[PDB]
């Protein structure tokens, strides 16, 4: 784990945890308006 | 192996980030030898 977070590119901790959240590339990775891609209350959250 | 050049690893100087950004020094390149009783704190070479 101390080696996963201290890294910061690509392949950092980082950027995994951010996934859920901010920054939003969902649901396309280009729109006028970007939301976070935690599917709540869908029927594929557990498969997400 | 019929031999070409240099393998990768030890070709650039200062190695990129992965991600982008600042720099790092490429010990693989070349090291520095910093003794002070014989008075060198210099970098080494490769006389290719």
């Amino acid at each position: 784990l101390q080696s996963l977070e201290d890294d910061t590119s690509i392949n950092g901790f980082e950027h995994i945890a951010a996934f859920h959240g901010q920054p939003n590339w969902c649901p396309s990775p280009d729109a006028e308006k970007k939301f976070a891609c935690c599917a709540h209350g869908m029927a594929v959250f557990p498969h997400w | 192996k019929p031999i070409t050049a240099l393998p990768r690893l030890v070709q650039e100087p200062i190695f990129k980030d992965p991600k982008g950004g600042l720099g790092q020094k490429n010990s693989w390149f070349s090291g520095e030898i910093n003794v002070d009783s014989m008075d060198v704190h210099t970098s080494t070479a490769r006389a290719v």
